[PDB]
RNA sequence: CAACGUUGAGUUUGGAACCCUGAACAGACUGCCGGUGAUAAGCCGGAGGAAGGUGAGGAUGACGUCAAGUCAUCAUGCCCCUUAUGCCCUGGGCGACACACGUGCUACAAUGGCCGGGACAAAGGGUCGCGAUCCCGCGAGGGUGAGCUAACCCCAAAAACCCGUCCUCAGUUCGGAUUGCAGGCUGCAACUCGCCUGCAUGAAGCCGGAAUCGCUAGUAAUCGCCGGUCAGCCAUACGGCGGUGAAUU
């Protein structure tokens, strides 16, 4: 009743991927943009601020954002 | 207080019985200045002392109040590098100051249902010389009496 | 301790304010900026034009109000002696430059100059005195005396004169003032001209406060 | 505070308008008109103009200073130089007030 | 199932 | 039924009559209308147990100042109140009243003042200070 | 409670006027309390 | 540190400096003189340290240190020391907290006849 | 009475011990009790047929059982998804956006 | 013709209405009196220092007064004698018809 | 103020007699009387008076102290960087978490909690704004949009309080943390990190050790209402406003 959230550029980049039917790794910054159901199976590398971290899009994945999957802090211990 | 001291204030009288008493104890069990609801719970008191006994309320106060008005407590002095416990004597009015609150005291710590209830029940006990409010009046004398020695002004 | 600037100490008593005008909420930061925008301008022109001339250029202050038609400035001024004799009159020469930046729509502008009479009874052209000399390397012992002087003979019932800073090019920073006369500050019904001032040496900068007492 | 700031401020000013009409058009599209899967292209208009012209991204600056907190809009100046000019009795009508 | 999940709400 | 009574009672608005007192304590401000006999209290076209919800208090603030009279049987007594919270419309009302009666008989002074019931109480509500939670309450405070 | 977001108190203290705290009489709040029956 | 100081709360604060273990150590023994013997009125020392001069400012190499104490019954205990060396300073604020402890101490815990 | 999902209302008002099954708080049981039975008093006072229209009712909404499944699978899955509000979960911190530094103390009771 | 003054300093405020008050009652129309309207009074209140201290505080307001003046009959030398009125720069005129 | 009738009212009458608004003016000065006091300043009392001894609150802060705070509001001596210590952008971060220290809010219940029905404020803010009415939703809200540049219209529901009905002692109809589900709004964008709703969940916690803080009257306590910042907000904060109203020297 009101849009789900995805980034314009991930959107089209995710469109030709699917229609040239490849798996290629997406750098993306969009830490918002939700998962669509037409963007299973690929790997997107969300930027956690340095690095770019792979991620392996699953069935369950949609209906989230992106961010969840790059933990954005680095803790282990005092 | 180190230079003023106070002025006295028009004693006010409770409006259905015209007492100075009785308005003295509803601004004691006054809380968050609800005159509203302490009226209320002040009279359902007299409602029940009326219930339980038919002597008349009005004096039961004076009964309840000469009951546990103490003449005499201490004070801590420090004399000659001694602390002492030393039993000063008390105006009236600190007398019946003590007196509306031991009372309301020990009715606020009752086992009982309503405030009321309680306040009812510690009047009647009071008024028999039978309870808490009074005990704790004899306390006082107890360690006054025991510490009479060292009232030098004796 | 801190004092209040004995100016806003009296406001709607025995001083008046400097921007006559009214202006709905709304317009009124509108129409601050625009009295901010003409007063720095009026004050650096003025600056330019008589101190290439070398002359002391007393400009007391700048009442501004704003009318519905033209908006009117009156110049408080100590000596336009450098404003007025030079070819192009401060008048039409100015009249132009604030007319450019305040806005020619539904505004025209009117600048009138007033000549204050006893320049050393305003503690602002005085203070801005104290400030060539001082900037001329003149102990500032002189300085304030020969104020004082200049003032009490340009008819004065009391004077506070306050400088502060590194003091003769000194390391450590230090706080002078001379009191002449009387200066209640407590006092409301007190005519008291107040004036703030700040100055650039070698070694830094030097305030000046000056406190002036015209009776009740 | 730094001029880049003031500058920042300025350019972001000037994208807002720019595109102001654009965006108030783009919007009563995307809240009047239905169909989902149309609003993902309306909304892809939406997401080109640059950031910098939303007027959420505007922050008001006090005008004399520039000083980003602190600032009351009435008068587009912060705290300091508003007291300050109180006392030189250029704010008509202010008063130190005691109620 | 979070893919019709997610189509029941938009579609 | 009670607004027919006081309109019927009353032809000349609250200002016209003869006797009127006004009182005003805190918030609040209240135009009184005294009238000769039985005796009945309304209040903005309602009773005064009804409205000042008989709290025997501010009743007994109401009928205070006829009470050092004995006038109770006497006199009858409209008012309108506004601002403020009952006990202060009551306690203005106790003013007003008083006001009235020094408006009809100047004798009744010396009982009046005896009581007290001719002053304006000037207590009020004192502002909030900065730097404070109230108004005298200094916030929680550690010396370290 | 005051910091109920399930009551009047804790809707007024929360400035959320909702389910339990309505706007108008006319804003269906919870389902009815009413029926009690007691004779005696 | 101390067990039969366990009861005293030791805070060791730096302002604007770096706070290393052989300061820490020895903090915990000059401090750990001053208060051991008097430990049973002692409840909190708080410990600053404040560096100044040489290579960060202006002025000589100054180390200075403020120590605050607390007691059961009485409030503040405050001394402050200027000095060359961090170890200095502390050694000085010991010298000072030692000296107005046993004047507390001796105010009220001689049992002094104090006849008024 | 028991029977009301293997649970025990004991001698109180109707509503208020309707809620001692974890799956009713206030709103399912006004709305139960004053809509669908229409009927409040005690609870050992409950004639037959009220008490059989209470329990055919309160069956069609979830309870202790499989609302604790249900709750739990949710958990889990966010677990599995190793999502944050996962991480979270799995190592004993609050999700919802509450400081860390300071007040966890009734999920770091744990 | 109602006009609505509308300034920050009362004397100017008072002296305009009586310009215009006496400018109309000399060209003989009919007026309802300057009429007081509630003086409305904004605060504003700030920090005093720079830094840190959050206690001490400046409070100022700006009051605004509102004066009401009911001409009855317009004639035409009265709407002349009142639209050539010289009012001073500090007060707003409001004029509703 | 009264009237006509209506819940939309009118601008529809009269009154200026009450109230209110805000401008001018008067009033309080130990001024009068008595008692005290070297005569003196004054101190205890009494009258009148709305107010009586700075009537009550506020702004007001001397010479100076702490080489107090601030070169991150602003200004500036000198020093230093100048294909970087300057500048543009998108993501992060200032929101971490064994803990410790300080300020607050809610509580631990019948002076109470829930429900239903009634009554009384103040002062504020509001044209990119506040938004009545009606309609859809259990509900945030959604659609509609009068009226209002504000003593006119709106935010707006004042809440404690009261008259009734339930619980009358429980870890409960106390208390509401935590968490899941499903939503709403702002805004290009709510995962890290917004706020709000509905259903569910129902932790601690039975007045708190040593110690310690606030308060002398419209004060404490207790109850709500507004504002500034502001697209939205972390506001329980800050600045204000009134309601009820103590004890003690
Ligand atoms: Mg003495
Ligand atoms: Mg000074
Ligand atoms: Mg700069
Ligand atoms: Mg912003
Ligand atoms: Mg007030
Ligand atoms: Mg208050
Ligand atoms: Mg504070
Ligand atoms: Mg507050
Ligand atoms: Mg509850
Ligand atoms: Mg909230
Ligand atoms: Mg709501
Ligand atoms: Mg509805
Ligand atoms: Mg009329
Ligand atoms: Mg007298
Ligand atoms: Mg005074
Ligand atoms: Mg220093
Ligand atoms: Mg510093
Ligand atoms: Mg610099
Ligand atoms: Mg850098
Ligand atoms: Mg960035
Ligand atoms: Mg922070
Ligand atoms: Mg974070
Ligand atoms: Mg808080
Ligand atoms: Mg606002
Ligand atoms: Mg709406
Ligand atoms: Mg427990
Ligand atoms: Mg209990
Ligand atoms: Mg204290
Ligand atoms: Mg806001």
């Amino acid at each position: 009743k009101k849009n789900p959230f995805v980034a314009n550029h991930l959107l089209r980049k995710i469109e030709k991927l699917n229609k040239k039917a490849e798996k290629e790794i997406i750098v993306t910054w969009s830490r918002a943009s939700t998962i669509i159901p037409t963007m299973i199976g690929h790997t997107i590398a969300i930027h956690n601020g340095r690095e770019h971290l792979p991620i392996y899009i699953t069935d369950r994945m949609v209906g989230h954002k992106l961010g969840e999957f790059a933990p954005t802090l680095n803790f282990r211990g005092h | 207080s180190r230079r003023g001291t106070v002025e006295e204030k028009t004693a006010k009288s409770d409006p259905i019985y015209r007492n100075r008493l009785v308005n003295m104890l509803v601004n004691r069990i006054l809380k968050h200045g609800k005159k509203s609801l302490a009226y209320q719970i002040l009279y359902r008191a007299v409602k029940k002392i009326q219930q339980k006994t038919e002597t008349n309320p009005l004096s039961v106060l004076r009964q309840a109040i000469r009951g546990v008005t103490p003449d005499i407590a201490v004070k801590a002095r420090r004399v000659g590098g001694s602390t002492h416990q030393v039993p000063i004597e008390i105006g009236s009015t600190q007398g019946k100051a003590l007196a509306i609150r031991w009372l309301l005291g020990a009715a606020r710590k009752r086992p009982g249902r309503n405030m009321a209830f309680k306040l009812s029940s510690e009047l009647v006990d009071a008024a028999k010389g039978s309870g808490d409010a009074v005990r704790k009046k004899e306390e006082t004398h107890r360690m006054a009496e025991a510490n009479r020695a060292f009232a030098h002004f004796r | 301790g801190q004092k209040i600037n004995p100016l806003g100490f009296r406001l709607g008593t025995t001083q008046s304010h400097y921007s006559l005008w009214f202006s709905q909420p709304k317009n009124y930061a509108e129409g601050l900026q625009e009295d901010q925008k003409i007063r720095d301008c009026i004050k650096n022109y003025v600056q330019k034009n008589t101190k290439t001339s070398s002359g002391v250029e007393g400009i007391a202050r700048i009442e501004i109000q704003k009318r519905i038609d033209l908006i009117q400035v009156i110049i408080h001024m100590g000596f336009p002696k450098l404003l007025i004799e030079n070819r192009p009159q401060g008048v039409e020469d100015l009249k132009i430059n604030v007319q450019k930046e305040l806005n020619c729509v539904n505004r025209k502008l009117n600048i009138a100059i007033t000549r204050i009479a006893k320049p050393y009874g305003d503690p602002n052209i005085l203070a801005e005195f104290i400030a060539g000399q001082l900037k001329s390397r003149v102990s500032f012992r002189k300085a304030m005396k020969k104020a004082i002087e200049l003032t009490e003979q340009a008819d004065t019932k009391g004077i506070q004169i306050q400088i502060a800073g590194r003091i003769d090019g000194k390391e450590i920073a230090r706080i002078e003032w001379i009191r002449e006369g009387r200066v209640p500050l407590q006092t409301i019904r007190a005519k008291i001209d107040y004036c703030a001032y700040t100055v650039r040496t070698i070694y830094g900068v030097l305030g000046i406060k000056i406190w002036i007492f015209m009776g009740e | 505070a730094r001029k880049s700031l003031i500058q920042r401020e300025k350019k972001r000013r000037n994208l807002e308008q720019k595109y102001h009409l654009i965006r108030r058009s783009s919007k009563q599209e995307i809240r009047k008109v239905t169909s989902l899967s149309d609003k993902w292209e309306i909304h892809g208009k939406l997401q080109s103009p640059p950031r910098n012209s939303a007027p959420a991204r505007l922050h008001r600056r006090c005008f004399l200073t520039g000083r980003p907190r602190a600032n009351i809009r009435d008068f587009g100046l912060s705290g300091h130089i508003l007291r300050e000019m109180v006392h030189t009795c250029l704010l008509p009508g202010a008063t130190r007030s005691s109620w | 199932d979070q893919v019709e999940k997610f189509r029941k709400k938009y579609g | 039924d009670l607004e027919k009574f006081v309109k019927s009672r009353l032809p000349g608005g609250f200002a016209a009559q003869t006797v009127i007192g006004t009182g005003r304590r805190k918030c609040a401000i209240a135009r009184v209308v005294l009238q000769e006999g039985t005796g009945k209290f309304i209040i903005n076209y309602r009773d005064a147990k009804e409205y000042l919800q008989g709290n025997p208090l501010w009743l007994q603030y109401v009928k205070t100042p006829l009470a050092t009279l004995g006038y109770e049987t006497n006199y009858d007594v409209f008012v309108k109140a506004h601002g403020g919270g009952l006990s202060g419309q009551a306690q203005a009302i106790s003013l007003g009243v008083a006001r009235a009666l020094l408006k009809v008989s100047a004798s009744h002074r010396a009982p009046l003042k005896q009581e007290g019931l001719l002053t304006r109480d000037s207590r009020i509500v004192e502002r909030k200070k900065p730097g404070l939670k109230k108004a005298r309450k200094a916030p929680q405070f550690s010396k370290r | 409670g005051r910091g109920d977001r399930k009551t009047a108190k804790g809707k007024r203290f929360n400035h959320s006027f909702g389910n339990a705290r309505p706007k108008n009489k006319n804003k269906g709040r919870g389902p009815p309390k009413a029926p009690i029956f007691p004779k005696g | 540190w101390d067990g039969p100081l366990s009861s005293v709360k030791l805070i060791l604060q730096g302002r604007n400096l770096e706070v290393s273990d052989n300061v820490r150590s020895h903090v915990e023994d000059k401090v750990g003189k001053s208060v051991a013997k008097h430990s049973h009125l002692v409840r909190e020392v708080d410990v600053r340290l404040s560096a100044r001069g040489g290579d960060l400012s202006k002025g000589p190499k100054l180390r200075r240190c403020e120590v605050t104490l607390f007691t059961k019954r009485h409030g503040v205990i405050r001394a402050e020391e200027d000095a060359e060396s961090l170890y200095s300073s502390i050694d000085l604020v010991s010298s000072i907290i030692q000296r107005k402890l046993r004047k507390i101490k001796d105010k009220v815990s001689d049992h002094g006849r104090h006849m008024k | 009475v028991r029977v009301g999902n293997v649970e025990i209302p004991n001698n109180k008002r109707v509503e208020y011990s309707l809620q001692y099954i974890h799956g009713i708080g206030r709103s399912r049981a006004r709305q139960i009790l004053c809509d669908l039975t229409l009927e409040n008093k005690l609870t050992k006072e409950l004639s037959e047929d009220e008490l059989l229209q209470v329990r055919d009712e309160v069956t069609k909404y979830m309870i202790e059982g499989d609302l604790r499944r249900f709750n739990a699978i949710a958990i889990r899955r966010l677990k599995e998804i190793q999502c944050y509000r996962g991480v979270r979960h799995i190592q004993g911190l609050p999700c919802r956006g509450q400081r860390t530094k300071n007040n966890c103390r009734t999920l770091k009771r744990g | 013709i109602r006009i609505k003054l509308r300034s920050y300093w009362v004397p100017l405020i008072e002296d305009s209405c009586k310009q215009i008050m006496d400018a109309a009652r000399t060209t003989n129309a009919k007026i309802m009196g300057p009429v007081p309207l509630p003086t409305k009074k904004r605060i504003y209140c700030v920090l005093k220092s720079p830094h840190v201290h959050k206690d001490a505080r400046f409070h100022f307001e700006i009051r605004t007064h509102q004066r009401l003046i009911d001409i009855l009959y317009p004639t035409a030398q009265t709407i002349d004698s009142l639209m050539q009125l010289d009012l001073p720069a500090g007060v707003d005129v409001e004029v509703k018809l």
